[PDB]
RNA sequence: CCUCCGCAUAAGCCUGCGUCAGAUACUGACAAUUAACAGCCCAAUAUCUACAAUCAACCAACAAGUCAUUAUUACCCUCACUGUCAACCCAACACAGGCAUGCUCAUAAGGAAAGGUUAAAAAAAGUAAAAGGAACUCGGCAAAUCUUACCCCGCCUGUUUACCAAAAACAUCACCUCUAGCAUCACCAGUAUUAGAGGCACCGCCUCACUUGUUCCUUAAAUAGGGACCUGUAUGGCUCCACGAGGGUUCAGCUGUCUCUUACUUUUAACCAGUGAAAUUGACCUGCCCGUGAAGAGGCGGGCAUAACACAGCAAGACGAGAAGACCCUAUGGAGCUUUAAUUUAUUAAUGCAAACACCUGCAUUAAAAAUUUCGGUUGGGGCGACCUCGGAGCAGAACCCAACCUCCGAGCAGUACAUGCUAAGACUUCACCAGUCAAAGCGAACCUCAAUUGAUCCA
RNA sequence: GCUAAACCUAGCCCCAAACCCCACCUUACUACCAGACAACCUUAGCCAAACCAUUUACAUAAAGUAUAGGCGAUAGAAAUUGAUGGCGCAAUAGAUAUAGUACCGCAAGGGAAAGAUGAAAAACCAAGCAUAAUAUAGCAAGGACUAACCCCUAUACCUUCUGCAUAAUGAAUUAACUAGAAAUAACUUUGCAAGGAGAGCCAAAGCUAAGACCCCCGAAACCAGACGAGCUACCUAAGAACAGCUAAAAGAGCACACCCGUCUAUGUAGCAAAAUAGUGGGAAGAUUUAUAGGUAGAGGCGACAAACCUA
């Protein structure tokens, strides 16, 4: 099946700007209470997010470094401790990531 | 096109020569005769069809000794590996030729008739009339050139003058000059006519390319004279 | 008969003009 | 999770995912592949070189087979050159195709079917299915199973229209017909048990087969299949052993073929994001019914209907897209093929006569081989049949003229005379021209019938 | 306001005048060994004759005359006479040309496109859209109207045809390009005039000169000369491959690789200008295949399918 007749400019119009296609205003767009950027209410901030992503990375690569190997899982509890922190009585058992950087406020 | 022949070799010898198929080409490169392509791989064995070649230095009548009789692949009859004082060559074996058999090649035409003995050469002159003749001569010294296939034999008819009448296997009649020479017998794989293919493959492999597929919708002659 | 047409390459150049 | 692969050599390509720097597997610069592997050879003149390979030993052969030197003379005093990369080649492409060889026979090597989501229809692939088991259908196609007994054709293995036909067609061993008495480029380094050109198709038996009707088996039912008998036609006819992706028939089984469809998975699909064609397209503000009409309306007439828009399906229409219809007819348009179509023998082969002392040349004749060209028209489409020119009568009643593959008659002469001589006003005219008609007067003489009863130019 | 639009000179056309280190024929662009092998030979056909067969063109004047000629289409003499640039193009034009390059094809061979500033860079307008989607009804317009629509009237165009809105052809649209050449005799206007004309020719008012006067694209074809057997048909040389099982020296059976392509489904601008999946035939032979060579179109080759010879 081929076109009887090119669409002319008016019709094309009619179809491609109506509603349905055109873009809908999102109104569930909001500024996240601790950076100040923008978020969607049901979804995580994109940039508090991105700090925590970065933070992991960093005591993955510590964690990675400390287990030297694949296969290496350990079978005790781990704590991430900052510089000028102590294992706690409760941290004792457990192995210490440490980060050579202050302890993020955010971070508890 | 670049065809050379490949009938190149001026030395006689025993060795299987390397032959090279045409495939029913000509020169020019295109079929002159259909039919003709592939096969086993063949090498051919020079045959001295001039039985009286008497050595160098030697003269006159002589005799030689079979080594061997072989299956020929470029010959309905097989050879002989006859071999003569200091020498060895490929000849049209006979029908009961064996090895370790004597064959006399001689000149001498005689005033009665040779005692014919199967495989010899003798002048036509002086072979018994009737007697059955394989590798006859148009001229002399010119070589064999008739009844060289399995089993064929002329007839030796009548010597008048100095000439002889030679019934061909096709039985045509032949007068040649009685100094030219011929073998005794007849010529061995008699049983060659007998022989049954049994497949086209067979056919192939001796080289016969199958036939064209298209559709397609008396007195004897006269005596044939050479003097 | 068959009756075939050959496709008609269009020349390079046009599609492999750059800016 | 996959493993078709993969690694090398050959062939091919020619720097085509190495480093750096820039942009918006690209651009510029830089670097690289190092000979032992491979290529690139040989001083002459003669002269040697019968005895395969297959574990080569037995055996077994037929298709009869890649592998060898000596004699004399010259001659050592010298390790260059070239390929070496890659994700690669031929297919317009990072193309599901093609691509030789050695090893690996599933890999130690090489790879990723899912961009994300949902789980609509339709579509593709797959799995499962109650009871039934071909009732589907042209046909058991496909699928599921492993499954008998036949018939036709072809003997068989093979070959074929690359890209719609794989066959009953072509070939084929075997048999048969014809031609040929011979060597230095095929046939053939051959010689009648040979070679070539053919026909048909193994072998075996003969020199009965097919058609007209009646009937039997097979099914519940048969224009299907198989088997009989009965009437006439017509040394190449019968005979199926084996074989066949050949064409029909069939038992049993099997099964989604079907009664009668359903469920699920993958792809596809729909939505989101990136990239982003093709045919088509007069303009369209692009409704239904009836009627009309270039003989079938969205657009015309009379009615009815009617806010505007997307998205997903459907295929009734847009005489839908696609290919200036392959069918049919026409064209003083082609081409292929066949000929006892026309015209030729330039070319070969023979002869014969010349010329010369068999060959060559010239001229004729006969064949083979070919070559060039054509294959009328009317026509109730075309073909077949009939017809094609001329005159009389109706149609066409009365000046003239009127078609018909309309109705009827006829003609292609005959006869009589030899002024059936010559000239010349004026007229007619078959709707043109050509052609065909009549004719006063005059000279010269005596004192043409018939409707058609025919034909130009050129050329003889 | 984006796509875009324009531009002037790169050059070209017609005339005049004038005559114009090394390597490389072997596999070209390869330093360096016994050659011998060397070229002349009527064009044909299309086309016209409305077919086609003999035939058909390749200074002035005499003259389109003598002649030739299916005496027809047409062909056609000789004696004799005397013989300094542009009312061109200007980037779809003009050379094909920025180049015989890129690209395409094995080869012969085919064959493009395009650029625009300024003295110095060491300084508004086509189509298509967007601004700005749309309102009941209809060849989209016209008559109008206060009012865009609503009202009434109106069956796109071209070609072809007896007749087309036709559901007959062409067209998406914009820009550019794209198609009537000429004699005889007439007619009009001049000059001169029984003469006209700048030799020839015409003339019983003619003659000289001028004005006016006849298209574009398209076949299947035919012939000549080249190029092609890296595909495919067959052949030549020397090579290679064919597991395993049954049988036994087999154009044997089953069945891998391999070759082929029976049937079905998908695909049909496809992965593919013939493929994919399954299924299937052969798979020690008349097998398959790599390499180099050969047969070339009045031809080759062909187990004839009028097959194949670079889709
Ligand atoms: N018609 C024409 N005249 C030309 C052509 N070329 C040159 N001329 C003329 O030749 C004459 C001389 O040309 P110039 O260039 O002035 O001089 P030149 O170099 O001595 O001339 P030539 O000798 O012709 O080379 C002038 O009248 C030019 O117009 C040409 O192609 N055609
Ligand atoms: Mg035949
Ligand atoms: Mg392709
Ligand atoms: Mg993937
Ligand atoms: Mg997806
Ligand atoms: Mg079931
Ligand atoms: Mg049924
Ligand atoms: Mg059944
Ligand atoms: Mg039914
Ligand atoms: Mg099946
Ligand atoms: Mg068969
Ligand atoms: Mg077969
Ligand atoms: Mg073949
Ligand atoms: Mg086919
Ligand atoms: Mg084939
Ligand atoms: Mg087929
Ligand atoms: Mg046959
Ligand atoms: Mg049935
Ligand atoms: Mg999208
Ligand atoms: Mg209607
Ligand atoms: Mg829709
Ligand atoms: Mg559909
Ligand atoms: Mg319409
Ligand atoms: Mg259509
Ligand atoms: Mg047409
Ligand atoms: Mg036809
Ligand atoms: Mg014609
Ligand atoms: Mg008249
Ligand atoms: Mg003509
Ligand atoms: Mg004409
Ligand atoms: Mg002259
Ligand atoms: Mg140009
Ligand atoms: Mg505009
Ligand atoms: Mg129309
Ligand atoms: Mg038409
Ligand atoms: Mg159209
Ligand atoms: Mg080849
Ligand atoms: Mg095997
Ligand atoms: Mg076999
Ligand atoms: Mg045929
Ligand atoms: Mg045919
Ligand atoms: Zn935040």
């Amino acid at each position: 099946a081929a076109p009887k007749n090119r669409r002319t400019i008016e019709v094309n119009r009619c179809r491609r700007r109506n509603p349905q296609k055109l873009i809908k205003v999102k109104n569930n767009i909001d500024v996240c209470p601790e950076c100040g950027h923008l978020k969607q209410k049901h979804v995580l901030c994109a940039y508090c997010y991105e700090k925590v992503c970065k933070e992991t990375a960093e005591i993955r690569r510590q964690i990675g470094k400390q287990e030297g190997g694949p296969f290496k899982a350990p079978t005790i509890e781990t704590v991430v401790l900052y510089t000028g922190e102590t294992p706690s009585e409760q941290d004792q058992g457990k192995r210490i990531i440490e980060r050579d950087r202050k302890r993020p406020s955010w971070f508890t | 096109a670049n065809f050379v022949s490949w009938k190149s070799r001026t030395k006689y010898t025993i060795t299987p020569v390397k032959m090279r198929k045409s495939g029913g080409r000509d020169h020019t490169g295109r079929i002159r005769v259909h039919g003709i392509g592939g096969g086993h791989k063949q090498r051919y064995r020079m045959i001295d069809f001039l039985r009286f070649r008497p050595e160098e230095t030697k003269s006159g009548p002589f005799e030689e000794k079979v080594i061997q009789v072989r299956y020929d692949p470029c010959r309905s009859a097989d050879i002989a590996l006859v071999a003569g004082g200091s020498r060895k060559r490929w000849i049209i074996a006979t029908e009961n030729m064996q090895a370790g058999d004597t064959i006399l090649n001689s000149n001498h035409i005689g005033r009665m008739a040779v005692a014919a003995r199967e495989g010899d050469a003798h002048p036509l002159g002086a072979l018994p009339v009737g007697t059955l003749i394989n590798n006859v001569e148009s001229e002399p010294g010119r070589g064999a050139q008739y009844i060289r296939a399995a089993g064929t034999c002329g007839v030796l008819l009548r010597k008048v003058n100095g000439t002889a009448i030679i019934q061909l296997p096709s039985k045509r009649q032949m007068q040649v000059l009685e100094t030219c020479v011929a073998t005794v017998g007849r010529v061995s794989n008699v049983d060659h006519n007998k022989r049954v293919i049994g497949k086209a493959g067979r056919n192939r492999w001796l080289g016969k390319r199958p036939n064209s597929g298209r559709w397609h919708r008396r007195p004897l002659p006269p005596m044939k004279s050479y003097v | 008969k068959k009756r075939f047409t050959p496709p008609i390459y269009q020349p390079k150049f046009k599609t492999e003009k750059e800016f």
